[PDB]
RNA sequence: CGCCUCCUAAAAGGUAACGGAGGCGCCCAAAGGUCCCCUCAGGCGGGACGGAAAUCCGCCGGAGAGCGCAAGGGUAGAAGG
RNA sequence: GGCGACACACGUGCUACAAUGCCCACUACAAAGCGAUGCCACCCGGCAACGGGGAGCUAAUCGCAAAAAGGUGGGCCCAGUUCGGAUUGGGGUCUGCAACCCGACCCCAUGAAGCCGGAAUCGCUAGUAAUCGCGGAUCAGCCAUGCCGCGGUGAAUACG
């Protein structure tokens, strides 16, 4: 395994400030990240230009990681959808590539996004898990300018061990996490 | 993105390059080329990225730019429209607000033109 | 640019002056 | 478009769009009728309907004068229909010799 | 706008009007025929009845409205649309 | 992961525009970007950027006292 | 006017009326054989463009979904994917 | 307070849509008029509008004054742009008892429509048309892009 310095900082920094803030009896239940999973709602490449190879690239540049195809599962009228067809990606990151990720997520995605004023604070789960979109993927330090024939966003996932929301604005807080209040 | 969260134009010389940002005009142009002592006649497709960030960071710093500037803007009208003062009844309608006569012209505040 | 004030050309047709056009 | 002056009158919208009815009239002849303009004045004796309206053809210039307003407006009309017939056919007058 | 270097101007009439109220302890309706005058901080939370040319129109003044003039609130066209 | 679909990634330095450099792991070795958390507004501190304007309207004109009383 | 499904039909089968309701006269080279794997609809909460409904994450959810087409029977311990 | 309204429609015009052009700078050549709480050189402050100083002149003397297109040099490189300058935010200057309705000017920011205009329709036959600036009357200031004049450069074409 990688060493990564947000990894790292979870097991030094973070575990034990959590044990203080919440007193857990047993190290299993201190919270843990489990997978980032990113997604593409797309569907601008539904009839159109189903090369949508070019956002699989972008998206396995940015993750390091190639991602999957969805399809829909019904055919749908006013969306223009016949059943079967590729309308989005996405990419399930676990383990140190998850890390990676959220490593340049937080010091320097994040960072270029547009009068950014912060994550929000209530996109939180209920269950302790945390969801939040992009507009799109010049944020990330892979995909410049030159290389882009078009803006798209994105849908991210981040899935944690925690039974509340409480403990994961913790957890996720601690690890780096800008939330605007 | 390079400044100010806007890829300014390269192939272009950097006094009017950086005019294509919201909030700068020919006047910051010439401005922020002297605080940062680079020439306006440098194609932006030529700067260190040295003479770049100098640029970068200062303008930034300096000037109101972008989304800020823009809410400011929104958020003056918005008070204006609020207070119920006359100026704020202009916006409030849409229509022209420095006094223009409106019964004929108008067109760029109106919109064109509206079928009866 | 005859009705652009920010010129020399401006100023001129406006009949004025500052730092566009200057006396 | 078409456009109506009221002289030293108040008239209703109803009158005017009157007007309008009463000279739709001359699109019979299947022609262009340019920024036409009637105007309805009350002189001592009867009131005035005068109207000037260009034409591909030409310019349709005429006066209505009667006792009754509507009748005046009428009239008005029979003199703008000569004249515009007189405009759309007489040139057809004399394809031979 | 009036210069820097000139005063800030209020038709003297509303000010001692105004100031008389603060003294004795406000506050009531102050009918004035004043578009002119600046609103002015001293004002802030009287209620001024401003003349349009027909009404006294009740402004209550408050602290965002400081340098706007009087009839800026007392509108002057009755406009509801057209047709 | 399965061989011949993905990028792979290898250790990586990006560079701020605060002069900043930051050690991780990319599909690219070196990278230069505009800014970063290090030096970015919202995360440092609370740096008032160009506006520290205490409003700075609408009590506070203050040109000035000279209407009198 | 032949054929299919339900009811009438009186808890085996069968059972009429110009009785009550619908369908067929095709289709699929996979929509067939086998091995392996997978599990739905829907509700709530969360998420750029994105909406009641596209794709993503979470919790609940035995089958109300699916099964080419009518209906019925059947069926996730699969006949579904 | 209104005459300055604003779903609309018509007439007159201004400024453009660009390279025979646009911006910066350096440099030339008019005429007619106007000017005593009037025109204001020159000096100073301010990016500037303008402010403070302050000489001349009842004016073929003194001033408004710079004429502009033009010329020399430099940038722009065919892009809704270094085109266009509408709209809007903010900040000032001036006149005036007073600029909300409703003045003009300056400066930062904004940077619209508009890629040469359907039916139709105007002017002009020579120093004319086109283009370019300057004055005046009214007038505190000014919505003058209107009007009356003045010169600069200067065509095309008329079978009939
Ligand atoms: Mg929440
Ligand atoms: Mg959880
Ligand atoms: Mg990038
Ligand atoms: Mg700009
Ligand atoms: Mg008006
Ligand atoms: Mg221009
Ligand atoms: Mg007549
Ligand atoms: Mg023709
Ligand atoms: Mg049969
Ligand atoms: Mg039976
Ligand atoms: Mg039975
Ligand atoms: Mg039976
Ligand atoms: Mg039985
Ligand atoms: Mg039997
Ligand atoms: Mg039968
Ligand atoms: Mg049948
Ligand atoms: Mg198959
Ligand atoms: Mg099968
Ligand atoms: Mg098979
Ligand atoms: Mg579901
Ligand atoms: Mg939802
Ligand atoms: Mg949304
Ligand atoms: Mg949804
Ligand atoms: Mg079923
Ligand atoms: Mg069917
Ligand atoms: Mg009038
Ligand atoms: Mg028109
Ligand atoms: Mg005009
Ligand atoms: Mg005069
Ligand atoms: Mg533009
Ligand atoms: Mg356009
Ligand atoms: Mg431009
Ligand atoms: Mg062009
Ligand atoms: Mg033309
Ligand atoms: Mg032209
Ligand atoms: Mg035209
Ligand atoms: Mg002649
Ligand atoms: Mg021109
Ligand atoms: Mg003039
Ligand atoms: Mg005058
Ligand atoms: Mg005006
Ligand atoms: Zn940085």
């Amino acid at each position: 395994p990688l060493d990564v310095a947000l990894k790292r900082k979870y097991y030094e920094e973070v575990r034990p400030e959590l044990i203080r803030r919440f007193g857990y009896q047993n190290v299993w239940e201190v919270p843990r990240l489990e997978k980032v999973v990113i997604n593409q709602g797309l569907g601008e490449a539904k009839e159109d230009a189903r090369i949508l190879e070019k956002a699989a690239q972008e998206l396995a540049l940015i993750t390091g990681q190639k991602p999957a195809v969805t399809r829909a599962k019904k055919s749908i009228s006013n969306f223009k959808l016949r059943k079967g067809m590729p309308i989005g990606l996405r990419v399930t990151l676990r383990r140190d590539r998850m890390w990676i990720f959220l490593e340049k997520l937080l010091n320097v995605a994040l960072p270029r996004i547009r009068d950014f004023r912060g994550l929000n604070p209530n996109s939180f789960d209920g269950r302790g898990n945390y969801n939040l979109g992009l507009r799109e993927q010049l944020i990330f330090p892979e995909i410049t300018y030159d290389m882009v024939d078009a803006l798209r966003g994105m849908d991210i996932a981040v899935v944690t061990t925690a039974e509340t929301d409480e403990e994961a604005r913790a957890l996720l807080e601690l690890l780096g996490f800008p939330f605007r209040k | 993105a390079r400044i100010a969260g806007v890829e300014i134009p390269r192939n272009k010389r950097v006094d009017v390059a950086l005019t294509y940002i919201y909030g700068i005009g020919k006047a910051r142009a010439k401005e922020a080329l002297e605080k940062t002592g680079i020439n306006p006649a440098t194609r932006v497709k030529d700067l260190t990225e040295a003479e770049v960030v100098r640029l970068r960071e200062y303008v930034e710093n300096t000037w109101k730019l972008e989304g800020e500037l823009r809410a400011e803007v929104a958020a003056n009208i918005k008070r204006l429209m609020d207070i119920g003062c006359y100026r704020g009844l202009r916006h409030r309608r849409g229509l022209p607000v420095r006094g223009q006569r409106t019964r004929t012209n108008a067109r760029t505040r109106k919109g064109p033109r509206k079928t009866v | 640019g005859k009705g652009d004030r920010r010129t020399r050309r401006g100023k001129i047709w406006r009949g004025t002056y500052g730092k566009y056009r200057p006396r | 478009t078409m456009n109506i002056t009221s002289k030293q009158m108040e008239i209703t919208p109803a009158i005017r769009q009157h007007v309008a009815d009463r000279l739709a009239k001359l699109e019979k002849w299947q022609t262009h009728l340019i920024n036409p303009h009637i105007i309805l004045s009350k002189e001592p004796q009867g009131f005035v309907a005068d109207a000037t309206i260009n034409t591909p053809n030409g310019v349709l210039v005429a006066s209505g004068k009667h006792e009754d307003m509507y009748t005046a407006i009428n009239e008005l009309i029979n003199k703008l229909e000569r004249q515009l017939n007189k405009l759309q056919h007489k040139g057809e007058a004399r394809r031979a010799a | 706008p009036r210069s820097l270097k000139k005063g800030v101007f209020v038709d003297d009439h509303l000010l001692e009007k105004v100031l008389e109220l603060n003294a004795k302890g406000e506050k009531r309706l102050i009918k004035t025929w004043s578009r002119r005058s600046t609103i002015v901080p001293e004002m802030v939370g009287h209620t001024i009845a401003v003349y349009n040319g027909k009404q006294h129109v009740p402004v209550y003044i408050t602290e965002n409205m400081v340098g706007h003039k009087l009839g800026e609130f007392a509108p002057t066209r009755t406009y509801r649309g057209h047709g | 992961m399965k061989e011949g679909i993905h990028p792979k990634l290898v250790p990586a330095r990006i560079i701020c525009g605060c002069g900043n450099v930051i050690e991780t792991y990319s599909t690219k070795p070196e990278i230069y970007v505009e800014v970063c958390s290090k030096c970015h507004p919202f995360y440092t501190g609370q740096q008032r950027f160009v506006d520290t304007e205490g409003r700075v309207e609408r009590f506070q004109r203050r040109y000035g006292d000279s209407y009198r009383k």
